[PDB]
């Protein structure tokens, strides 16, 4: 047929060993949901295995990138690591032959670049990975850009990847939809309270969890911390006890 | 690895032209006064932004370019136009003129076909902008080949768009009523009602710079 | 049916073979221990292939690698495809050593070792790695620390892991006890009778810990030490 | 959800008689068909005539072979259903062990249907003496009717014979085929 | 048991097998019969030549390396005297490079991975062929490589046609290693080989190479003149 | 442990049987099969009418037919499970010795099946010449039913000794098969 | 929808649909099965009242 090989097009003008990339990611069943605010983007893990003794410390879906640009990538187990590694070579790439900084949306362009010059040529395969780039820039405005294993630098206000992503669109709409037309113009930079709870809220609305608490690590982006630094257990537990 | 039919044609370039009938519709118009370009912003839903899906894009300061294809090849043929419009204007003074672009870009969309191993292009551009010697739109056909089109479309849907172009441009047509007869002929193919805000357009404006209309420009054409 | 013979090539689901046939492979050879003790890290190998040979030395098939002083390496699998591997961990430590002159850290190590392994998972023209690395270590004043990186990466820092012909029969047993209690020298009798309830008396097995306080480092059982293993109880 | 109980109960049952089946009832037919004809005989002692007298002995032979083909079909049936309801989710690729599950299934529905045709084959022996009986009492000199109802009694007599050992030889290269890729046809996709 | 999974060198069978390393390990045994025997401080090689035709010379089977390091091959020739070069340089590099012998445990590794870096690549092939590097460094030791990269270091092996029928009389053989005796070593590897030869023929009249290599024994071939006195005549 | 003695004494019993039939079972009939149609004859001497005078002399023709034919299902039938009995466990690739096992199954299977389809070749013999010989006793002028009578045995003798010889060049070619591919039908994949 | 490529799914509902009309046709072939059990039994009763000594 023309499935056996990747640099040939289907009679009807769709590249299929494409879209079997992105069936690996929905296929994981790891999702990884990311909200962004007024100077303040979270994104939450799952921390399950990718398919007893395991040390649950260490398995995790968030890796950091820079110092401020993390990010979440999802997928196969051997395609993420190695996504990121290609991305921390990059970035840290940018800093000695540009000097600044590199911003989230010049790091998820390149990477999806690289992503697709392995589309043309048959030499290796697809990496079934997904990631959410997250980080601030220069001007002080957040961002967040989600790329499957195809070419995409979209880039959202709020995005949700992994298995879900059929029908999670709605649920995220309509928590954004309580915060647009529920607007606090009293913002003293405690978006860090608002924005998490509102991302622990879609990550709890979309799978029914009672007791998320160890097994849900996130991480800040926001301005005064400038790190993207991963919020402890006790904060978790605490946030968890709001919904009431 | 593309190769020749017995009756005499490429299977895979084929295909290429399949893709590029399936995807978002794109139009350029050429007027007496600059060109003009349009899309089609298919929003899926609010979760993505307008500051960085772009179907309109830059290669200088007078060249426009949309696609009609994958998207994610968007950002591979525009980081070697630009590169290809920033060599020309090192070796040579001015900017690079549509001609010597459209022939340098071509040349790189027909190494990417007869070359094994490579997949080709699947995409239609339409480099449109101001040149010296007058205003150019082209368009660059996936197998290789240019057209040194005056009006037309290459998304969606191109048969009858392209006809419902024919009876309605005449060949001395202003700006002002080339923006109208643009979004004319998107909506009369383009599914549903929801014609807001969604039409991303570029125009050269008679020597100058290119300029994409926002958001609060289109809505002055659109009610017209 | 057709798409399974590459390894460039995903399934329809969403799945990937040729990395999925690997585990086939890794869990029908000769099985490995390795498992945290309150004293340190003790390693094991049992090499199930006595009656096709029968001819060989005593302890002349050693399976417990090391890549310097104190990080010990065991395999599953192809012997020929895990040694490779072992000089991609030698060079590794020693290119790490010349640039930086420390000993490298295992949460480094097992990283540069998932990218060489990974990586092999990708190109039509090579074939996929063949083995389950275990990598372990034992610092002064944390605790031990066990990655078993199985093939296509998946670097996971276990606490015990067995993985062989019995990988699914250890863990009904390992679970008798937390292991972070008795020290690594009691620990030995527990692993002795693991063997020979899942297969006779021979001496083909051949550990080796990393601490006793022994410096810390990388040593083999002792002939005076595998002498008092009960065969009863 | 009571129905649930009783099906699950049903799929719980099956699972125990297959095994049972293949451990006791199977091979104690085996010892039991190959006692009435033992391998060891010298050739021709088995295909013979010696015991050949409606013909009342094929009858009473005739009889039993309905309970041999009965009891191979019912237990046969049974096993094949296991099989069934043992294969995985269909999937393309990593199937080598649906092909071992499916292996199975043409085995043992060949025999089953050897099985299943003995007793049409046996209703045109009846209809084909009956034809040629009813000639020898119109046509009471032509000699070669009556050799054929004779050889036609000698022809049933032997391929009954052959069918006993068919019985047993089926029953052979059944228990030797689970048998040998029993871990497969249990847990194929492990 | 479609078959597709063998004729390529990266197709995994269902099974977890390579079958494109498992034909090559299957080639060892279409190669004549070898044996090699360790005692205390000798170790001992007997290979037997292949005569294909009545006039034609026999072909070599036997050896050498350095002067304390021989082998004796076991299966395709084309293969043999690739890994026996790539082997000798690696051999005579060590002796220059440095002055000392090469730690013969330090050489198979070398040897290993000429197998598994050649194993790996579509567009090389296995090796096919079995080795038994015979060396003495400090202690005596028998080691033997395979198309798959593997070691173990042996006390006493043998490959062949006929190489199950000489295992059987070396399973049963624990009393070489006690007891020297060099000149009644030869005569138990000898018997090695007659014990399977070609079904009750003769075939040793001066055609079974013999090489010894111990303490203060280098590796010396055991003349033609000398293994037929007593050594081909014991029983 | 009463149904696994019985069980592990059969397979041996059978392997035997296997070993017994090509060294003395199948080789006897060869060399009897060739002393009744010799290979060395001149043509025309074997397969002729000219010693043919119901038809008693086919009669006893026929009942020398029985014999061979019964005694041959009954040595390969135990010969060809015996192969079956010897198949490895079924694993995907290195399967070309099974393919030699299946191919010796197919060649067994096929001389078997042939020998067995003259049990119903002889009813039609009888039954055939019965209604003609009814139409000559109706029309007893009409002469080509009378050259049909003539001509009927006459064919019938000539695929009787076609059959011999069917049954000699089958057992040579099976003997000789087993011979040439013995090392695969025993060790198929070591 | 016939697509090129993609389509495992529609194997499994293929599958389905090859062994829902084998099942349907089995069922659907005892209503002939049934008039043959009639059909048979009263032809050779037939022969049995003219021919009422033949035993079998």
């Amino acid at each position: 047929m023309y499935d056996r090989h990747l640099t040939i097009f289907s009679p009807d003008g769709n590249l299929y060993q494409i879209e079997y990339a992105i069936k690996a990611v929905k296929n994981t069943n790891i999702t990884s949901v990311g909200v962004k605010g007024e100077n303040c983007a979270v994104i939450i893990s799952q921390k399950k295995m990718a398919t007893k003794l395991l040390d649950y410390n260490n398995i995790t879906n968030i890796y950091n990138i820079t110092d401020e640009i993390g990010c979440s990538m999802v997928g196969m187990p051997g395609d993420c690591l190695s996504m990121v590694y290609k991305a921390r070579s990059e970035a840290s790439e940018f800093l000695y032959s540009n000097g600044y900084n590199v911003n989230a949306e010049t790091l998820c362009r390149n990477i999806c670049d690289k992503i697709q010059v392995y589309t043309q040529h048959a030499y290796m395969r697809l990496h079934a990975c997904s990631g959410m780039i997250i980080g601030i820039d220069e001007n002080n405005k957040p961002e967040l850009f989600k790329f499957d294993p195809s070419g995409f630098c979209a880039g959202y206000r709020a995005c949700v990847i992994g298995n879900k992503e059929q029908e999670s669109i709605s649920v995220l709409e309509r928590l954004l939809e309580k915060r647009k037309k529920k607007i606090q113009q009293e913002t003293i930079d405690e978006d860090i309270r608002n924005t998490t709870i509102l991302a622990i809220e879609a990550l709890q609305t979309i799978l029914a969890f009672d007791l998320k608490a160890s097994e849900i690590e996130v991480a800040i982006v926001s301005t005064k911390n400038r790190n993207f630094t991963q919020i402890s257990e006790k904060e978790i537990d605490n946030y968890l006890t709001y919904i009431a | 690895l593309t190769t020749f039919s017995p009756t005499g044609k490429l299977v895979q370039i084929e295909y290429a032209l399949n893709r590029v009938s399936s995807s978002s519709p794109a139009l350029g118009i050429r007027a007496k006064n600059g060109v003009i370009i349009a899309t089609e912003k298919k929003s899926p839903n609010e979760l993505i932004e307008e500051n960085s899906i772009f179907k309109i894009q830059q290669i200088s300061e007078h060249i426009g370019i949309v696609y009609a294809g994958m998207p994610g090849d968007f950002r591979v043929l525009l980081k070697r136009a630009r590169k290809e419009a920033i060599r020309y204007s090192l070796q040579y003074g001015s900017e690079i003129l549509v001609k010597e672009l459209v022939k340098i870009i071509a040349s790189i969309v027909q190494e990417f076909t007869q070359t094994g191993g490579v997949r080709p292009f699947g995409l239609s551009l339409l480099i449109c902008g101001v040149d010296v010697y007058g205003y150019h739109l082209y368009q660059i056909d996936p197998s290789g080949c240019y057209f040194n089109w005056m009006a037309t479309c290459v998304g969606k849907d191109y048969q009858n768009n392209m006809s419902f172009l024919e009876k309605r441009y005449n060949k001395d047509i202003e700006i002002e009523d080339a923006i109208h007869t643009a979004i004319l002929t998107l909506k009369e193919s383009y599914e549903g009602v929801l014609n807001e805000k969604n039409i991303e357009i570029g125009v050269a404006y008679d020597n100058k710079p290119f300029k994409i209309l926002t958001q609060n420009e289109i809505k002055d054409y659109l009610i017209e | 049916a057709g798409y399974d013979l590459s390894v460039s090539t995903f399934s329809p689901d969403g799945r990937l073979y040729q990395v999925e046939y690997i585990y086939k492979s890794i869990n029908n050879n000769n099985t490995a221990l390795c498992l945290e003790c309150k004293d340190g890290i003790i390693c094991c190998c049992i090499n199930s292939n006595m009656d096709k040979n029968k001819m060989i030395k005593k302890n002349s098939y050693n399976r417990i690698y090391h890549v310097n002083n104190n990080i010990i390496i065991t395999y599953s699998g192809f012997d020929g495809d895990a040694r490779n591997i072992i000089d991609r961990a030698r060079s590794e430590a020693n290119t790490y050593y010349y640039n930086f002159h420390t000993n490298i850290p295992l949460h480094i190590l097992v990283n540069r070792i998932s990218l060489y392994i990974h990586a092999y998972t990708l190109y039509w023209h090579m074939r996929p790695f063949a083995a389950s690395i275990i990598i372990s270590s034992f610092n002064e004043k944390d605790k031990g620390d066990i990655y078993c990186i199985e093939p296509n990466g998946a670097c996971y820092k276990y606490s015990g892991i067995v993985i062989g012909k019995n990988k699914e029969m250890f863990k009904t047993e390992i679970e008798k006890k937390d292991y972070k209690d008795i020290n690594v020298r009691d620990a030995i009798e527990d692993i002795y009778k693991f063997i020979l309830t899942s297969n006779n008396l021979q001496n083909l097995v051949n550990f080796s810990w990393i601490c006793k306080e022994s410096s810390y480092e990388f040593q083999n059982i002792h002939e005076e030490i595998l002498t008092p293993a009960l065969n009863k109880a | 959800q009571k129905i649930k109980e009783e099906y699950n109960k049903f799929k719980y049952d099956i699972t125990k008689q297959a095994i049972e089946s293949l451990r006791e009832r199977i091979p104690k037919r085996i010892i039991f068909f190959n006692n009435l004809v033992n391998v060891n005989s010298e050739p021709g002692s088995i295909l013979n005539v010696n015991d050949l007298d409606s013909h009342k002995q094929i009858y009473l032979e005739l009889e039993k072979i309905k309970t041999y083909a009965s009891e191979l079909i019912e237990i046969i049936g049974n096993i094949k259903l296991w099989i069934q309801l043992n294969v995985p989710r269909i999937e393309d690729g990593n199937n080598f062990g649906v092909g071992i599950q499916e292996e199975a299934i043409q085995e043992l529905a060949r025999v089953e249907e050897s099985a299943f045709n003995l007793y049409d084959a046996i209703v045109k022996y009846y209809m084909e003496r009956a034809k040629i009986s009813t000639k020898v009492l119109k046509y009471p000199n032509v000699s070669d009717y009556q050799e054929a109802v004779r050889e036609l009694d000698e022809k049933e007599w032997i391929h009954i014979k052959i069918t006993i050992v068919d019985m047993r030889n089926n029953y052979i290269m059944l228990y030797d085929l689970l048998y040998k890729n029993w871990e497969k046809v249990v847990k194929p996709k492990n | 048991y479609r078959n597709l999974y063998d004729t390529d060198n990266i197709i995994y069978s269902p099974e977890g097998r390579l079958y494109q390393v498992e034909y090559a390990s299957e080639a060892i045994k279409q190669g004549t019969c070898a044996v090699a025997i360790k005692s205390k401080d000798y170790v001992v090689v007997s290979g037997l030549k292949k005569c294909i035709s009545k006039l034609s010379f026999p072909q070599e089977k036997i050896f050498k390396i350095d002067d304390y390091i021989g082998i004796s091959m076991s299966g395709i020739t084309s293969d043999a005297k690739v890994l026996t070069k790539f082997m000798q340089n690696e051999c005579l590099s060590h002796k220059f490079l440095y002055n000392e012998n090469i730690n013969i445990e330090s050489l198979v590794r070398s040897v290993a991975d000429k197998y598994q870096k050649n194993t790996q690549k579509s567009s090389k092939r296995a090796f096919g062929v079995g080795l038994m590097i015979a060396a003495y460094h400090n202690e005596p030791c028998i080691f033997e490589t395979r198309p798959n990269g593997s070691y173990f270091e042996y006390d006493a092996l043998s490959f062949g046609a006929r190489s199950h029928a000489s295992k059987t009389y070396l399973e049963k053989n624990l009393h070489l290693f006690e007891e020297c005796s060099l000149e009644e070593l030869i005569l138990h590897c000898l018997k090695a080989l007659k014990c399977s030869l070609s079904s009750e023929s003769e075939l040793t009249i001066s055609n079974t190479a013999l090489a010894v290599v111990g303490k203060n024994h280098p590796w010396q071939e055991i003349s033609s003149l000398q293994l037929e006195e007593y050594l081909s005549k014991v029983k």
